[PDB]
């Protein structure tokens, strides 16, 4: 399949391929790192913010062949929508309402329920 | 997590990053400096290692050890040129980029030139080179002939670059000579791209190099193996061309041997093994080789990023030069090629070999695929009337090589290949004369700056080639040919007649020649002959006019001609019209932009001339292409009732008839305004009746005013009332009779609450005080003031209107629209567009001098509607700028350059009802400055140290109070000037902007694609509103949407080139600067991006003048607004002045002598106009005229700094 | 190089297991007085497409 895709994007040309690819679709989705997680060890709990991760998955959540890692991303999108839903809870972020995960919220909820 | 992280790259390397930044953020509360110093060596020992020890380039790789690098300063300490040479290899060009400016910024001459050259060669990775010449243009740059030879490279000149960069390497001694290793291997490098650029097979041999200090046995030196690319492409290009030397195939058999080299060869080299192999007739391995770079390239572009778009269009480059040759070796024995003529390869063969990649892929891929093309071609034939085929396609090949590289523009063109290409062009006539255009096109686009001189020395070389013995091949071509014939030769008639007349005493007029003889013949006196060559310009612009008539072409045949009219006329101004303009109008008849544009134009030259005009007219009663003209209908919509030519009216009252929208506001603007006009008094009285059921807008009209303040309204009604009584007693009479309805009545159609009874308890007593209809005046409107001030709706529910309180919106009803979005450019306008609908009411008051009035509306298909009102002043103007924001980004579409930079404007609305209250779209998107970086910087020091020592500090105690700053501003001087300044910075931290960009930022390039397209808009709006003439008094009147970084431009409320003029607070400055607008990126020293779009936006501008002037003033140009703080007449000629070059210090003096000179101390304002230093007075030498690069960097060096430093109000605050 | 970061996050993943806290939860409090039983999942070479009684 793409042997053959390669195929026909080489046998059109570049002014139809140059279409592949505005605003430039990029918004850096939170200005916090609200969502954060301190890996247990032994010795010491280095916090890691998992937000940057939460664009990535999704897409590969959402495009990828090879099954397996189509479910295994769907599967830690799973875990880490679960773990930070609950890490709200936890301490009542501000706002004029409930927004917590606000913007994250809204990235994340339609193609959660499209997937 | 361990699951997926070995089966995307990208997450591992995310994942790595993260901890690797969470476990040494850990490490340190236990560990102390010295370990930490330790591993941090250690560290910078192992990634130098790895760096320098890879083979391999993988992406995802080497941009998280870039990334582990920028996370932390101390690991920023890296070898660059590892760094460097990884990131070219990997494509991984902007992170690159980040961490070595970085670097370089924490590093704080000491030899940071080195990450200074290094980082160059990404610039030029990237195509960048106003960031080239801004590091030259420093003590960085220590050879300026390099600096010469990027400025050379600038307008895309390779042999010139290429002379100057080997006269720099062969050359040793210099002023102070000896230059650094690095900025030779840089000026060899550029050589060898242009020897790229000019891709011939004997400057691809210079491209060799010959291996120069006599250097897989070249593969060794780390120099060759940068080279090596270079000399492969030169070998190979040459061996297809038919050498047989072989030395490169015993290279790369000596290379076959040691499976590092040939395994980078596959890597990044199978292409060209499969076109070798081809030229070796060695179709297995060639195909073998071809699919795994099929498989190496997918694998890269799966690995790179989609935002990393300049990187996808190179992986595109690649990957179609893969297909290329794997779809050529799918048919070389597929159906029989030895004497089997199937016509599929003289099919393949077409659509000039299916989009030869027009206008973009550059020169390299272009020349690539051309070889590529022929190379196929000529095995074809080997391995077999058709050789007239394949001839043909070649030449369709080459014809879409010459006529790319003309789009480029590109001026180091293989002029000897195309006088080869006329050679075996002259076979057939067809052929001979498109080589023909061809060459005359080339030499056109090749008339660039010195057009004039370089045409009166060869005329397109014996334009045409002389071939007026076969035009059109004896006419036996379409008619298409002999118009373009008509059309060059118009052309360089109208070139010669322009360079004649802007130079008279032209270097090669004077020069004794064949061409002066021919130019006489074509025209003895000077003005004989320009008479004669306009005269036979205009004669082959009719011709191939009407060539095109006789069948897109034809639009473009009128815009020659009617913009050659033009220049006729202009140059006349200080019958014959008639044709040229029913031209425009013909063109104008089929929808299209470029003809749009010259609608004032048209009006100018209708009302300037009616005595031919209005006879053409009567053909002009609806000559609209589908719809358009709405972008202007304001122009019209008051000169209707003027004695206006009728067919201008009959038009407009079929679009406000089909469009009863979009109109009305600007019908109700002007609805306030004999033998010939009762004429236009029948007209407005027949507009008026079609219009519909106003009474619904006028009750929404009259809530909005019952939202305005009734003490506002009355101190505009004194101040008119103080202004007309100084005729009186009907004027004031009428105005009188519009207050007792204001106040006076104790009523009001709506319900308010603050106006509502402000009327019932103030208008009696104010009738009371003035049954006459100055002193008097004042002490009612200081006794009316100091009332209740404090303004409330009838709750957040606005009772000002029933529509808005109640009565939602029926069929009954016509339905409003959503205002400034309804516009046409013969385009049939959507009905099922948004409508307003719904309520989504509340009322947000901000607190100013207007006090202005956000409102929330709800749409028709259920959208908000966020919407500003303002107060009294005549917002028309603001229209007439948002229009001219649109004309201008339509120019930025038309220039080529602008649309290859991708330059736009953000543009908003201004819907004013009446000159006393008027509405603005608001856009909930966008945001301030001031908190924008107050939040970014501490909250406590953003209360603290800009409460006390901000203002004070700076301000008030050197311009020491009110009143004292006059007596400095006599008192001002150099000393002080710097001193104070210097104090300013020194009071302020900076980079609050790089905490803001880095806030909304997620990875290093997006920040510089974020940072890049920031500057670019920033830039596009101080020059749009410096040649506007408009200032911001402050840092709030800029507003940016974080969406996408995009600045706009917000309280243009002065008026054209007015900011002194009528402003007794000084206001000379070009535009709004901060040592932040500096701290954009610190590296960079306001010599690039923002110059090159300066220069691009001037350049695009050398046309304008033609046009503005028709569109800024049109009726009286605002009256009474350059008197109300005059003539349009002097605005005009300022910006003619300005846009035909001018002295920005000679434009700052002109202003303050008009509405400023009596001003105590004038001569010292205008003194310091020139510049407070040496180094900004020194703008004499350019004046008006100057080229465009001269004006913008006079413009940023003596118009922004000295004033700045010197002499400022606290309300600009200069600090900011 | 292709595969080093990831062996490597492997590596310094799997070895997290002696920590007291690995196989607790991150949060002993439930999102809700919730009941919750064991859930199975279920795959198959089979997917959609042609599909009838």
């Amino acid at each position: 399949i793409r042997i053959r895709v390669v195929q026909m994007l080489g046998s059109l040309g570049g002014q139809i391929n140059k279409n592949l690819l505005m605003m430039k679709s990029y918004v850096a989705w939170d200005r916090e790192k609200r969502l954060s997680f301190a890996v247990p060890f032994r010795e010491m709990k280095p916090v890691i913010f998992l937000d940057v991760f939460l664009p990535r998955v999704t897409e590969l959540a959402l495009t990828a062949s090879d099954r397996q890692t189509k479910v295994a991303a769907c599967e830690l999108l799973h875990s880490m929508v679960m773990f930070m839903l609950g890490k709200a809870t936890q301490m009542p972020e501000g706002g004029q309402g409930a927004p917590p995960m606000y913007q994250l919220y809204k990235r994340t909820f339609p193609v959660l329920l499209r997937l | 997590l361990q699951a997926v992280a070995q089966r995307d790259p990208i997450i591992a390397k995310q994942l790595f990053s993260s901890l690797f930044s969470g476990i040494l953020k850990e490490m340190d509360k236990f560990k102390t400096l010295s370990e930490k110093n330790n591993i941090t060596q250690k560290l910078l020992q192992d990634f130098n290692r790895f760096l320098n020890t890879t083979f391999s380039f993988f992406p995802p790789f080497v941009s998280c050890i870039q990334d582990i690098s920028c996370q932390h300063a101390a690991l920023l300490s890296l070898d660059p040129a590892a760094v460097s040479a990884g990131c070219l290899a990997s494509l991984q060009q902007p992170v690159g980029i980040r961490l070595l400016e970085e670097a370089l910024l924490r590093l704080l001459l000491p030899p940071d030139v080195l990450r200074w050259v290094e980082l160059a060669k990404l610039y030029r990775s990237i195509g960048e080179y106003d960031v080239l010449r801004g590091i030259f243009t420093s003590e960085i740059g220590t050879k300026q002939i390099t600096q010469s030879a990027l400025l050379a490279e600038a307008r895309s000149d390779y042999s010139e670059a290429a002379k100057q960069y080997d006269e720099a390497l062969n050359k040793q001694d210099w002023v102070d000579g000896e230059p650094t290793e690095a900025e030779k291997d840089f000026w060899e490098l550029a050589s060898l791209d242009c020897y790229n650029h000019l891709a011939e097979w004997k400057s691809l041999e210079y491209c060799s190099t010959a291996s120069i200090d006599s250097e897989k046995i070249w593969s060794e030196p780390f120099y060759q193996e940068t080279y090596l690319p270079y000399m492969i492409r030169s070998k190979l290009k040459l061996l297809l061309q038919g050498e047989a030397d072989q030395s490169l195939l015993t290279f790369i058999d000596k290379a076959m041997h040691g499976e590092l080299q040939k395994a980078i060869l596959e890597l990044h080299y199978s292409q060209e093994l499969s076109l070798l192999y081809l030229l070796q007739d060695d179709v297995d391995r060639a195909k073998y080789y071809i699919q795994n770079g099929i498989q190496s390239f997918m694998q890269n572009y799966s690995s790179i990023d989609v935002l990393l778009h300049q990187s996808r269009l190179t992986k595109l480059q690649s990957v179609q030069a893969l297909t290329e040759i794997q779809e050529f070796i799918s048919f070389i024995s597929k159906q029989g090629n030895l004497s089997s003529q199937v016509p599929l390869k003289r099919l393949l063969n077409t659509w000039t070999n299916r989009y030869p990649d027009a206008k973009m892929d550059p020169m390299n891929i272009w020349d690539d695929i051309i070889t590529n093309r022929c190379f196929f071609l000529s095995k074809i034939e080997e391995k077999l009337d058709i050789s007239s085929l394949i001839r043909s396609c070649k030449f369709s090949m080459k014809m879409k090589m010459i006529d790319s590289a003309r789009k480029q523009n590109n001026f180091s063109l293989a002029m000897k290949l195309l006088k080869e290409l006329h050679k075996e062009s002259k076979t057939r006539d067809d052929w001979l004369v498109s080589w023909v255009q061809s060459y005359c096109r080339l030499s056109h686009c090749r008339s660039r700056s010195q057009g004039c001189s370089e045409q009166v020395l060869t005329v397109l070389k014996t334009v045409s080639l002389l071939d007026e013995n076969n035009v059109s091949s004896y006419l036996s071509k379409n008619i298409l040919a002999f118009r373009d014939q008509n059309i060059l030769l118009g052309t360089t008639y109208r070139i010669i007649a322009n360079a004649l007349s802007s130079e008279p005493a032209c270097l090669a007029e004077i020069e004794e020649d064949k061409a002066r003889r021919i130019l006489e013949l074509s025209g003895e006196d000077s003005e004989k002959v320009i008479a004669g060559l306009y005269q036979r310009a205009f004669q082959h612009l009719s011709e191939a006019v009407q060539a095109a008539e006789e069948e897109a072409g034809v639009i473009d045949a009128y815009m020659t001609l009617a913009d050659f009219c033009d220049q006729q006329l202009r140059k006349e101004e200080e019958a014959y019209p008639a044709l040229v303009v029913e031209k425009m109008l013909k063109a104008l008849k089929l929808n299209s932009n470029e003809a749009r544009l010259k609608f004032p134009r048209l009006l100018q030259i209708i009302e300037r001339y009616p005595e031919e005009t209005l006879s053409l007219m009567t053909k002009e009663i609806s000559s609209v292409p589908c719809w358009q003209f709405i972008s202007w209908i304001s122009h019209m919509v008051a000169l209707l009732d003027k004695d206006q030519a009728v067919a201008v009216q009959h038009s407009v009252e079929e679009i406000t008839d089909n469009y009863p929208q979009a109109i009305v506001y600007p019908f109700i603007i002007s609805s306030e305004s004999t033998s010939t006009g009762h004429k236009n008094k029948e007209f407005v009285a027949r507009i008026k009746s079609k219009l519909d059921q106003g009474g619904v807008i006028q009750d929404f009209i009259n809530a909005l005013d019952q939202l305005s303040n009734p003490e506002l309204l009355f101190k505009d009604w004194s101040n008119d009332v103080r202004a007309e009584l100084a005729v009186n007693k009907k004027n004031i009479e009428k105005m009188y009779e519009r207050m007792y309805a204001a106040l006076g009545d104790p009523k009001a159609p709506g319900l308010g609450a603050f106006r509502r009874k402000f009327i019932q308890t103030f208008g009696k007593e104010f009738d009371k005080h003035f049954g006459k209809g100055s002193d008097f005046n004042d002490i009612t409107n200081m006794l009316l003031l100091k009332m209740n001030k404090d303004s409330k709706p009838p709750g957040n529910l606005k009772e000002c209107s029933p529509w808005m309180s109640d009565f939602k919106v029926e069929f009954l009803r016509n339905e409003l629209e959503i205002p400034g979005q309804y516009d046409g450019r013969g385009k049939p306008l959507p009905e099922y567009h948004v409508r307003i609908a719904g309520f989504d009411e509340r009322v947000t008051v901000m607190a100013s001098l207007r006090r202005p009035k956000r409102i929330i509306i709800r749409g028709h298909d259920e959208r908000e509607h966020p919407f500003l009102v303002k107060g009294g002043e005549d917002l028309r103007q603001d229209q007439r700028v948002e229009q001219l924001f649109q004309v201008m980004n339509g120019i930025l579409a038309q220039d080529s350059a602008c649309s290859q930079r991708a330059l736009q404007l953000r543009t908003y609305s201004v819907v004013p009802m009446t000159s006393r209250l008027g509405l603005i779209e608001w856009l909930e998107n966008t945001v301030t400055l001031k908190d924008l970086l107050l939040n970014t910087m501490s909250q406590e020091e953003k209360a603290a140290y800009l409460s006390d020592p901000r203002a004070p500090p700076c301000e008030y105690k050197d311009w020491l109070d009110v009143g004292a700053y006059m007596l400095m501003y006599k008192g001002a001087n150099r000393t002080e000037t710097v001193t104070s300044f210097r104090k300013r910075e020194s009071k302020v931290p900076a980079d609050l902007l790089k905490r803001a960009f880095v806030r909304m930022s997620t990875s290093p390039e997006a920040f510089l694609a974020l940072r890049s397209h920031f500057a670019s808009s920033h830039a596009l709006i101080c020059i749009s509103h410096w040649i506007l003439g408009i200032g911001d008094r402050h840092l709030n009147n800029f507003m940016v949407a974080m969406e996408t970084g995009g600045v706009i431009g917000i309280d243009f409320g002065h008026a054209f080139g007015s900011a002194t003029q009528f402003l007794p607070v000084p206001e000379l400055m070009p535009f709004r600067l901060t040592r932040q607008f500096i701290n954009l990126m610190l590296p960079m020293k306001e010599t690039g991006l923002m110059y090159s779009i300066m220069v691009h936006a001037l350049r695009a501008f050398r046309s304008d003048p033609g046009l503005l002037t028709n569109t800024m003033d049109v009726f009286v140009k605002e009256p009474s607004f350059d008197w109300k703080n005059w003539y349009p007449r002097q605005k005009i000629c300022y910006a003619k002045r300005k846009l035909a070059g001018a002295n920005p210090a000679v434009i700052t003096c002109d202003e303050l002598l008009l509405g400023h000179e009596k001003a105590p101390a004038f001569r010292d304002y205008v003194a310091v106009a020139r510049g407070s230093k040496d180094h900004n007075i020194r703008a004499q030498e350019p004046e008006s005229g100057l080229s465009e690069e001269t004006q913008v960097k006079c413009l940023m060096d003596q118009a922004t700094d000295p004033n700045i430093l010197g002499r400022t109000w606290e309300g600009w605050e200069p600090w900011m | 190089e292709v595969h080093f970061l990831s062996l490597a996050t492997n590596f310094l993943l799997e070895m997290t297991s002696m920590s007291p806290d690995y196989p607790n939860p991150m949060f002993e409090h439930p999102l809700s007085e919730c009941e919750f039983q064991e859930y199975t999942i279920d795959s198959d070479w089979r997917f959609r497409s042609t599909v009838l009684t």
